[PDB]
C-alpha cells in the first residue's frame, strides 16, 4: 500500500475531540446492561433479544469468560466486540507464561484500556463504539470495572450501560446498599433489567453470569429460568 | 571451566519460622585474588533476599536486569512481590538467553510477604526452578556442601540454632575448597528483624 | 526399513515392513510406513522418521487444497511432483526415500520414485529402504511383464520376507496395500 | 484546483518546475563569457550592512582546481549542489587518475535536480554558471531548476537578466581577448545595478589553461575599476 | 473539472484526462521523421536554438550499435528513459552474448511506462521517442506515445506542427523501399522543410541526421558532415 | 447530517451512526436474486435460483453453489466479482484449520475466521468492505446440522431458516408462519417449504432448470448438489 | 457523482461508478468476436487502420499467453499489454509447481482476482479492458471464457467485446454452433465482422483470425488464410 499514516482525530478550537464524543453515541444507544458488586460476588446481567423467532440463542453469547475467575460484558455494537475479547484472551495468557500466575482484574484493565488508547491516536484508523464492563474476584474482595472508548477507566459499585441508563442509574443508587448477598445481587439486577426490558421475559430474553470465590461461572437457562420463577 | 574461574559458594537454609543464607568474600581470577569485599547476596524488598554465585561478570550483570524489572513490577502493582512470583521472573530472564546463557545459579531465600511462610528454591543457568524444604545450595564446592547439611539439618530450628548449623556447614565445606574462602558473610532474618553476621574464618 | 512397490493392469500394490529403530533398540515394533495423502494415492516413507512426517503433512496440505479448486481429482504424477519441489530444494538438510504409487482415473496405475537426491522417474516396480539391496537380484529375475492382482500380492509378500528374512533394519510384521478403481483394500500379515 | 505538486497542465509543463524559473528572478545578478584565451566571470555581491561582513557571502566557489561556478537565487538549496559536485569530480579522479571534463561534471548534477518528489521532494530554486577548462579548451556552461542543460558561449542571469542578455549579444564577437573580455563584462554590471561600481559591490573569476591557479582576484581587481 | 486532477480518476465519459494531457507536452518539441527502406532506417530530426549564441539542444543520440532514438518532449523524462534503455542493452550483451531484437525492447517500454499511468505517486512520462533498429529480419521504426502504445510504422513524424510532414510521406511512401542513402536521407529531409515557417532555411547548423544500416553502425552526423547531404537540393516553390 | 467526511469514508457521523457499512447492506440488492436456507432436521437445505438471460451463456458456469470442504457448502448472493474472492478466504483457511490443528473445522467455528476479515475492512480505512453476502450448512457431530449467515459488517448468527438476497422481508414473514407449529421435518417437509417459500415470494411456480439445491443430511455429511432429474422428481411431488 | 472519485466508496443507493466508468471504455473500442465449435475455438477481431503509415500486423489485439492459450483483448492497449504479461506470469508458475498444462478454469480464476484487486483501494483504478480466453485439450475438449473490467469471469458459446457486443450476438445466435467443424466456422466469422460497420463510417480495416483447436493439435496459431484467402471471398459475396 501507500502508507498514509495520518491520524483522523485534532482538537476542537473549543479544545474537544469530536469523533471520540460521537463514539459514545453509539454506545449509548446499544443493548442495555448491568452490573452489580456484592459482598461475595459480582453479578452481570444483559439483555439478549432476537429480532426474530428464527434467531438460536445457543450459538452467540454475551458474558464471556476471559480466564476462569474473569469475565466480560459490553454494551455497543456487535462486531466490534469480539476484537478485543480475542486481545484479551492472547494479553492474558502473556502474563502467565512470565509470572505462572492469574492475571488480576486491576492489572488487566491497565492493559487493555491502552488497547483501546492505540486506536484513538493512530493513523487512520477509527475509536471503538464498545464499552465494557470487567469483573473478578482477585485476592478476597472482588471487583467491578468500565472501560469506556477513549481509553480511561474506573471502578464501580453498581452501574449500568446502554440505553436507558440514566433511569438504571437512578434505580441502583434507590436500591442498592453497602453489602448484600450474591443471590440478593441477581435479584436487584433484573429488576433495574425489567425497567427497560419488553414485554416479556424468558430464560432467552435475558443472560447472566456470575462471579463466586470459586471461579467465574454463566448460568444455563435452567437457573435463569428457575430465577425468575415467580421472585420477581 | 567457565564456573571456576572465579569460584563462589551459596547456601540456603529453611528453618522453623525464620530462613538464613550465606556466601563467600572472596573475589579473583583462577589463582590470584582481588579482595574480599565482593558481594554476593542482593536484596530484593524486605524480608526477601537472593545469592548469585558463578562467573563474576553475570552476577553483576543479572542482579541489575532483575532491580530493572522489580521497580517496574512493584508500581504498576502497589502490593510486592511474592516469592514464588520471583522465582518465575527469574527463570523467565534465563530462558531468554537459551543459547547465549549467563554464567550463574541464582539462590533465592525469604518470607512470605502476609503469613511467616519461609521459601527457598536454586536454578540451574538456563532456567529450571527447584523447590526444596531443607537446603539448597549452589556454586564450585557443592559437593562438600551437601555432606555437611544432609548430617546437620533438623526439621523444627530456632534462630539460635540455625545460625549454629549453618556457620558449621559453610565453614568446614569452604576451607576443603581451594577457590573460595576468605571470609563468609551471614544473613539471618525473621518477621522482626533482619541480622547479618560475618564469621572468623582462615583468610589463606 | 525396505518398501516396495509393483504396478499391475488395474492399479498398484504397496508394501513394507515396520521396526523403526534407533542404533540397535527398536523403537517402535508395529509401524504405519504406508501414508494416505488422497484417498487414491499412497506414499510409503524411508529415511529419517521426523522429516518424511514434516514433508507428508506437507504435501497432504497442499494436494488436499488443490483438488478442492479444481473440483477434479488429483493425478498421481502432479503428487509426485510435489515431493520434487520440496526434496530438491531442502537437499543437506534431509534424508527422504519416498515412493509415491496410486491409481488415477486418466492413465491407471503409477509408480514413481524419489530418491534422497531429488530426482523423479516412473518405473515399473520400486524398491527402497535399507534393506532393498539385499533383493535387487531376487527381484528383477522373479519379475513378468503383465500380472494380475493376486500374483503382485504374492509377489511382494516373498519379495518382502527375503528382505526381512533377519537384516536387523527389517522384519517384522508386513503391511499390504492394493489401490484399484473400486477401491483401497489394506491388510495386515504374519505367519 | 489549478496545479498542485505533481500534475499535468492542461497545455504544457508543470507549474512547479516553471514557478522555479521565477525563483531566479528574485536571486543576484552574473555573468560569465567564454573566450578562447580563458573563461571570465562576475557577480554581485548585494552588500546590505556594513556590519554584515562582506567576505562571507560567496557566489563563485571552486568546484575543482579548474572547475569555478556561479550562482543565483535560493542559497540554501545551492549549498547541496556544490557538495557533491565537489564529491563526484573527487569519485572520478579516484578511479580513473583523471580529471572530469566540464561537461560531464553537469550530467551528475542534472541527474539529482531531476528526482523531486516521493520516489526513491521539492524542486530547486537555484541556476548555475560553470567554468572550465577542459581538454577541448575553454567551456561554459548553464543548467535550470528543470535539468535543461546547453552550453553558452556568454550568459547573464540572475536579476535583471533580460535586459543584460540584450546588450551583451551586441558586444560579444568569437575573437575576444581574455584582458578585453573583462572590462567588457564590467560594464554591463553598472549598467545594470544602481550602486557605485567599487571594490567591494563584485568580484571576478578567471581560469586559463596555462593558468589553472588563480580563480579568484583579490583588490588586483581595484585597478581594473579605475583603468574604466 | 474535479475528474481533471488525478491519474486514478475516471471520468463519467470513460476518458483519463491526466494521459491526454501528457499527449500535449510531446507537440511542444520541435518535429522529427524516421523513415526506413529494405537495407537502411534514416531518423532525421531539427535542432531549436534556446538564445542566438548558445549551443543548439541535441535531439539524436546513440543507444548501441544497432539502436539509436530521437526525441521529443520533456528533457526529464528523456534521460531518465535513455538510462533505462542503456542498461537493459548491456545485460543481453553480459548474459546472452547477442545484440537484443528491436522489437522485444519496445515491449519492456510499455511496461515500464505502464505502472506510473495507473498507480497514484508518479506522473505519466512525458515523451516522444521514435525508435530504429536493427534485428536478424531487417530494420525498423517505432514510436511510442505517453499512453503507453507503441507502433510499428515505415514512417512516422512527430512534434511541433507534424501533420504537414505526414502528408508529404503518405505521397511518397511507395518509393522508399529501392531508393538508397544518397536520396533517401534528402526524401526525409524534404519532409522537414514543411515544417517550417515559409521565410527560413534549414540550415547546417540545427538538423541532425543519424543512419544506422545493414553492414553499417549507427553514426550520429550533425554540423559539420551535414553538408555532403544538403547538396543537390531545390528550393521550396515560393 | 453530512459531518466532515462521515457520507466517504469510515468514521462515525452524530448520532453514532456510520453509512458506508450500511450502504453495502443494500449492496447485496443489485444482483436480482434470493437465496433460501431451511434447516428442520437431520439434514439442511439450500435453495438458489439462477438467472440465464442468453443462450449463447453457459449452464454449468452459473452455479452459486459452492463446495467450500467435503462437509461444508454455501451459497453466495451480492455482486459476483467480491462474492469469489470471499470464498478463495474460506477454502483457504478451512484448510489451515487441518493443518495447524489436526481434525477437521467446525462450522462454527469457520464464520467466525470470515466475519474477521470483514471486521478490519470496517476497521481500517481505504479498504473497501466486501459488499456481498454468503451463508453457511454443515453438520456437527454431537450438535446435529448448522445454518449460519455471514454480514459485510462482520456480523454473524445462527438460526434455522434463512432468506437472503432482495426479498428477506417477505420471506421471512412467511416462515415465521411456517415455523411456529414446529410440525415433522421428515427431510421432504424441508425441501417443500424451502421450494414453496421462494414460489410464492417470487411467485413464478417455475420450470424445473432454474433453480439450484445444495443439500447435507446424517446420512451421508457429504455436500451434495442436486441432478435436474432429481431435482424434477420433487417439484412434481409437490403438485397436489 | 461526487460520491464517484475513488473506487473504494459506495454511493447513497449501493454501487461504485469507478467500475462503471471503466466498463464504457471499453465499449469505444471496435469489435472482437469468439465462438467455439465442437473441437475448437475460433477467434475473430475487426482491427482499424490508423492513418496509412501502420506496417501491416503492428500492435495486434490476438496475443498468444501459453502453448494452448490465447487472447482477444479490446479497449486500453496498454493497459492490455501488461495484463497479458500476467496471465504468462502465471502460467508459467503452475508448470514449474506442477509439471502440467494450466487448464483454462484454473487460469481464469487467477486473472479475474488479480483484476478485482485493483476495484479495492484508493491507490489504483480499475482496469479499462475485456478480453477472451480459448483452450483446448483431449482431456477438457475446447472451453471460451469472459472477464469484464469489474471481475466476473464464466464461460460463454459465443461472445463480442467492443461497439457492436449486441449488434453482433445477434447473429451469433443463429449459427449450429454445436456440430459444426472449426475449418466451416473460419468462413462464418469473416461475415459477421462484415456485416456490421467494417469501414461504413469509418476509415479502413483488416481482420484477424485467431485459431485453435483439434485441427492445431492444441497449438495456438494465427490462420493460414493468407493462403487461399478464402474468408474475404466469402465474405464479400454476402453485399446482397
Amino acid at each position: 500500500e501507500r502508507g498514509y499514516s495520518f491520524s483522523l482525530t485534532t482538537f476542537s478550537p473549543s479544545g474537544k475531540l469530536v469523533q471520540i464524543e460521537y463514539a459514545l453515541a453509539a454506545v449509548a444507544g446499544g443493548a442495555p446492561s448491568v452490573g452489580i458488586k456484592a459482598a461475595n460476588g459480582v453479578v452481570l446481567a444483559t439483555e439478549k433479544k432476537q429480532k426474530s423467532i428464527l434467531y438460536d440463542e445457543r450459538s452467540v453469547h454475551k458474558v464471556e469468560p476471559i480466564t476462569k475467575h474473569i469475565g466480560l460484558v459490553y454494551s455497543g455494537m456487535g462486531p466490534d466486540y469480539r476484537v478485543l475479547v480475542h486481545r484479551a484472551r492472547k494479553l492474558a495468557q502473556q502474563y502467565y507464561l512470565v509470572y505462572q500466575e492469574p492475571i488480576p482484574t486491576a492489572q488487566l484493565v491497565q492493559r487493555v484500556a491502552s488497547v483501546m488508547q492505540e486506536y484513538t491516536q493512530s493513523g487512520g484508523v477509527r475509536p471503538f463504539g464498545v464499552s465494557l464492563l470487567i469483573c473478578g474476584w482477585n485476592e478476597g474482595r472482588p471487583y467491578l470495572f468500565q472501560s469506556d472508548p477513549s481509553g480511561a477507566y474506573f471502578a464501580w459499585k453498581a452501574t449500568a450501560m446502554g440505553k436507558n441508563y440514566v433511569n438504571g442509574k437512578t434505580f441502583l443508587e434507590k436500591r442498592y446498599n453497602e453489602d448484600l448477598e450474591l443471590e440478593d445481587a441477581i435479584h436487584t439486577a433484573i429488576l433495574t433489567l425489567k425497567e427497560s426490558f419488553e414485554g416479556q421475559m424468558t430464560e432467552d430474553n435475558i443472560e447472566v453470569g456470575i462471579c463466586n470465590e470459586a471461579g467465574f461461572r454463566r448460568l444455563t437457562p435452567t437457573e435463569v429460568k428457575d430465577y425468575l420463577a415467580a421472585i420477581a | 571451566s567457565i564456573m571456576s574461574y572465579n569460584g563462589g559458594a551459596v547456601m540456603a537454609m529453611k528453618g522453623k519460622n525464620c530462613v538464613a543464607i550465606a556466601a563467600d568474600r572472596r573475589f579473583g581470577i583462577q589463582a590470584q585474588m582481588v579482595t574480599t569485599d565482593f558481594q554476593k547476596i542482593f536484596p530484593m524488598g524486605d524480608r526477601l533476599y537472593i545469592g548469585l554465585a558463578g562467573l563474576a561478570t553475570d552476577v553483576q550483570t543479572v542482579a541489575q536486569r532483575l532491580k530493572f524489572r522489580l521497580n517496574l513490577y512493584e508500581l504498576k502493582e502497589g502490593r510486592q512481590i511474592k516469592p514464588y512470583t520471583l522465582m518465575s521472573m527469574v527463570a523467565n530472564l534465563l530462558y531468554e538467553k537459551r543459547f547465549g546463557p549467563y554464567y550463574t545459579e541464582p539462590v533465592i531465600a525469604g518470607l512470605d510477604p502476609k503469613t511467616f511462610k519461609p521459601f527457598i528454591c536454586s536454578l540451574d543457568l538456563i532456567g529450571c526452578p527447584m523447590v526444596t524444604d531443607d537446603f539448597v545450595v549452589s556454586g564450585t564446592c557443592a559437593e562438600q556442601m551437601y555432606g555437611m547439611c544432609e548430617s546437620l539439618w533438623e526439621p523444627n530450628m530456632d534462630p539460635d540454632h540455625l545460625f549454629e548449623t549453618i556457620s558449621q556447614a559453610m565453614l568446614n565445606a569452604v576451607d576443603r575448597d581451594a577457590v573460595s574462602g576468605m571470609g563468609v558473610i551471614v544473613h539471618i532474618i525473621e518477621k522482626d528483624k533482619i541480622t547479618t553476621r560475618t564469621l572468623k574464618a582462615r583468610m589463606d | 526399513t525396505t518398501i516396495m512397490a509393483v504396478q499391475f493392469d488395474g492399479g498398484v500394490v504397496l508394501g513394507a515392513d515396520s521396526r523403526t529403530t534407533t542404533g540397535s533398540y527398536i523403537a517402535n515394533r508395529v509401524t504405519d510406513k504406508l501414508t494416505p495423502i488422497h484417498d487414491r494415492i499412497f506414499c510409503c516413507r524411508s529415511g529419517s522418521a521426523a522429516d518424511t512426517q514434516a514433508v507428508a503433512d506437507a504435501v497432504t496440505y497442499q494436494l488436499g487444497f488443490h483438488s478442492i479448486e479444481l473440483n477434479e481429482p488429483p493425478l498421481v504424477h502432479t503428487a509426485a511432483s510435489l515431493f520434487k519441489e520440496m526434496c530438491y530444494r531442502y537437499r543437506e538438510d534431509l534424508m527422504a526415500g519416498i515412493i509415491i504409487a496410486g491409481w488415477d482415473p486418466q492413465e491407471g496405475g503409477q509408480v514413481y520414485s524419489v530418491p534422497m537426491g531429488g530426482m523423479m522417474v516412473r518405473q515399473s516396480f520400486a524398491i527402497g529402504g535399507s534393506g532393498s539391496s539385499y533383493i535387487y537380484g531376487y527381484v528383477d529375475a522373479t519379475y513378468r511383464e503383465g500380472m494380475t492382482k493376486e500374483e503382485c500380492l504374492q509377489f511382494t509378500a516373498n519379495a518382502l520376507a527375503l528382505a526381512m528374512e533377519r537384516d536387523g533394519s527389517s522384519g517384522g510384521v508386513i503391511r499390504l496395500a492394493a489401490i484399484a478403481e473400486s477401491g483401497v483394500e489394506r491388510q495386515v500379515l504374519l505367519g | 484546483y489549478d496545479r498542485g505538486v505533481n500534475t499535468f497542465s492542461p497545455e504544457g509543463r508543470l507549474f512547479q518546475v516553471e514557478y522555479a524559473i521565477e525563483a531566479i528572478k528574485l536571486g543576484s545578478t552574473a555573468i560569465g563569457i567564454q573566450t578562447s584565451e580563458g573563461v571570465c566571470l562576475a557577480v554581485e555581491k548585494r552588500i546590505t550592512s556594513p556590519l554584515m561582513e562582506p567576505s562571507s557571502i560567496e557566489k563563485i566557489v571552486e568546484i575543482d582546481a579548474h572547475i569555478g561556478c556561479a550562482m543565483s537565487g535560493l542559497i540554501a538549496d545551492a549549498k547541496t549542489l556544490i557538495d557533491k559536485a565537489r564529491v563526484e569530480t573527487q569519485n572520478h579522479w579516484f578511479t580513473y587518475n583523471e580529471t572530469m571534463t566540464v561537461e560531464s561534471v553537469t550530467q551528475a548534477v542534472s541527474n539529482l535536480a531531476l528526482q523531486f518528489g516521493e520516489e526513491d521532494s521539492r524542486p530547486f530554486g537555484v541556476a548555475l554558471l560553470f567554468g572550465g577548462v577542459d581538454e577541448k579548451g575553454p567551456q561554459l556552461f548553464h543548467m535550470d531548476p528543470s535539468g535543461t542543460f546547453v552550453q553558452c558561449d556568454a550568459r547573464a542571469i540572475g536579476s535583471a537578466s533580460e535586459g543584460a542578455q540584450s546588450s551583451l549579444q551586441e558586444v560579444y564577437h568569437k575573437s575576444m581577448t581574455l584582458k578585453e573580455a573583462i572590462k567588457s563584462s564590467l560594464i554591463i554590471l553598472k549598467q545594470v545595478m544602481e550602486e557605485k561600481l567599487n571594490a567591494t559591490n563584485i568580484e571576478l573569476a578567471t581560469v586559463q589553461p596555462g593558468q589553472n591557479f588563480h580563480m579568484f582576484t583579490k583588490e588586483e581587481l581595484e585597478e581594473v575599476i579605475k583603468d574604466i | 473539472n474535479q475528474y481533471d486532477n488525478d491519474v486514478t480518476v475516471w471520468s463519467p465519459q470513460g476518458r483519463i484526462h491526466q494521459i491526454e494531457y501528457a499527449m500535449e507536452a510531446v507537440k511542444q518539441g520541435s518535429a522529427t521523421v524516421g523513415l526506413k527502406s529494405k537495407t537502411h532506417a534514416v531518423l532525421v530530426a531539427l535542432k531549436r536554438a534556446q538564445s542566438e549564441l548558445a549551443a543548439h539542444q541535441k535531439k539524436i543520440l546513440h543507444v548501441d550499435n544497432h539502436i539509436g532514438i530521437s526525441i521529443a518532449g520533456l528533457t526529464a523524462d528523456a534521460r531518465l528513459l535513455c538510462n533505462f534503455m542503456r542498461q537493459e542493452c548491456l545485460d543481453s550483451r553480459f548474459v546472452f552474448d547477442r545484440p537484443l531484437p528491436v522489437s522485444r525492447l519496445v515491449s519492456l517500454i510499455g511496461s515500464k511506462t505502464q505502472i506510473p499511468t495507473q498507480r497514484y505517486g508518479r506522473r505519466p512520462y512525458g515523451v516522444g521517442l521514435l525508435i530504429a533498429g536493427y534485428d536478424d529480419m531487417g530494420p525498423h521504426i517505432f514510436q511510442t506515445c505517453p499512453s503507453a502504445n507503441y507502433f510499428d510504422c515505415r514512417a512516422m513524424s512527430i512534434g511541433a506542427r507534424s501533420q504537414s510532414a505526414r502528408t508529404y510521406l503518405e505521397r511518397h511512401m511507395s518509393e522508399f523501399m529501392e531508393c538508397n542513402l544518397n536520396e533517401l536521407v534528402k526524401h526525409g529531409l524534404r519532409a522537414l522543410r514543411e515544417t517550417l515557417p515559409a521565410e527560413q532555411d534549414l540550415t547546417t547548423k540545427n538538423v541532425s541526421i543519424g543512419i544506422v544500416g545493414k553492414d553499417l553502425e549507427f553514426t550520429i552526423y550533425d554540423d559539420d558532415d551535414v553538408s555532403p547531404f544538403l547538396e543537390g537540393l531545390e528550393e521550396r516553390p515560393q | 447530517s453530512s459531518a466532515g467526511f462521515d457520507r466517504h469514508i469510515t468514521i462515525f457521523s452524530p448520532e453514532g451512526r456510520l453509512y458506508q457499512v450500511e450502504y453495502a447492506f443494500k449492496a447485496i440488492n443489485q444482483g436480482g436474486l434470493t437465496s433460501v436456507a431451511v434447516r428442520g432436521k437431520d439434514c439442511a437445505v439450500i435453495v438458489t435460483q439462477k438467472k440465464v438471460p442468453d443462450k449463447l451463456l453457459d449452464s454449468s458456469t452459473v452455479t452459486h453453489l459452492f463446495k467450500i470442504t467435503e462437509n461444508i457448502g454455501c451459497v453466495m448472493t451480492g455482486m459476483t466479482a467480491d462474492s469469489r474472492s470471499q470464498v478463495q478466504r474460506a477454502r483457504y483457511e478451512a484448510a489451515n484449520w487441518k493443518y495447524k490443528y489436526g481434525y477437521e473445522i467446525p462450522v462454527d467455528m469457520l464464520c467466525k475466521r470470515i466475519a474477521d476479515i470483514s471486521q478490519v475492512y470496517t476497521q481500517n480505512a481505504e479498504m473497501r468492505p466486501l459488499g456481498c453476502c454468503m451463508i453457511l450448512i454443515g453438520i456437527d457431530e454431537e450438535q446435529g446440522p448448522q445454518v449460519y449467515k455471514c454480514d459485510p459488517a462482520g456480523y454473524y448468527c445462527g438460526f434455522k431458516a434463512t432468506a437472503a438476497g432482495v426479498k428477506q422481508t417477505e420471506s421471512t414473514s412467511f416462515l415465521e408462519k411456517k415455523v411456529k407449529k414446529k410440525f415433522d421435518w421428515t427431510f421432504e417437509q424441508t425441501v417443500e417449504t424451502a421450494i414453496t417459500c421462494l414460489s410464492t415470494v417470487l411467485s413464478i411456480d417455475f420450470k424445473p432448470s432454474e433453480i439450484e439445491v445444495g443439500v447435507v443430511t446424517v446420512e451421508n455429511p457429504k455436500f451434495r448438489i442436486l441432478t435436474e432429474a432429481e431435482i424434477d422428481a420433487h417439484l412434481v411431488a409437490l403438485a397436489e | 457523482t461526487g460520491y464517484d472519485l475513488s473506487a473504494s466508496t459506495f454511493s447513497p443507493d449501493g454501487r461504485v461508478f469507478q467500475v462503471e466508468y471503466a466498463m464504457k471504455a471499453v465499449e469505444n473500442s471496435s469489435t472482437a468476436i469468439g465462438i467455439r465449435c465442437k473441437d475448437g475455438v475460433v477467434f475473430g477481431v475487426e482491427k482499424l487502420v490508423l492513418s496509412k503509415l501502420y506496417e501491416e500486423g503492428s500492435n495486434k489485439r490476438l496475443f498468444n499467453v501459453d502453448r494452448h492459450v490465447g487472447m482477444a483483448v479490446a479497449g486500453l492497449l496498454a493497459d492490455a499489454r501488461s495484463l497479458a504479461d500476467i496471465a504468462r506470469e502465471e502460467a508459467s508458475n503452475f508448470r514449474s509447481n506442477f509439471g502440467y498444462n494450466i487448464p483454462l478454469k484454473h487460469l481464469a480464476d487467477r486473472v479475474a482476482m488479480y483484476v478485482h484487486a485493483y476495484t479495492l483501494y484508493s491507490a489504483v483504478r480499475p482496469f479499462g479492458c475485456s478480453f477472451m480466453l480459448g483452450s483446448y485439450s483431449v482431456n477438457d475438449g475446447a472451453q471460451l471464457y469472459m472477464i469484464d473490467p469489474s471481475g466476473v469471469s464464466y464461460g460463454y458459446w459465443g461472445c463480442a467485446i467492443g461497439k457492436a457486443r449486441q449488434a453482433a450476438k445477434t447473429e451469433i445466435e443463429k449459427l449450429q454452433m454445436k456440430e459444426m467443424t472449426c475449418r466451416d466456422i473460419v468462413k462464418e466469422v469473416a461475415k459477421i465482422i462484415y456485416i456490421v460497420h467494417d469501414e461504413v463510417k469509418d476509415k479502413a480495416f483488416e481482420l484477424e483470425l485467431s485459431w485453435v483447436g483439434e485441427l492445431t493439435n492444441g497449438r495456438h496459431e494465427i490462420v493460414p488464410k493468407d493462403i487461399r484467402e478464402e474468408a474475404e471471398k466469402y465474405a464479400k459475396e454476402s453485399l446482397k
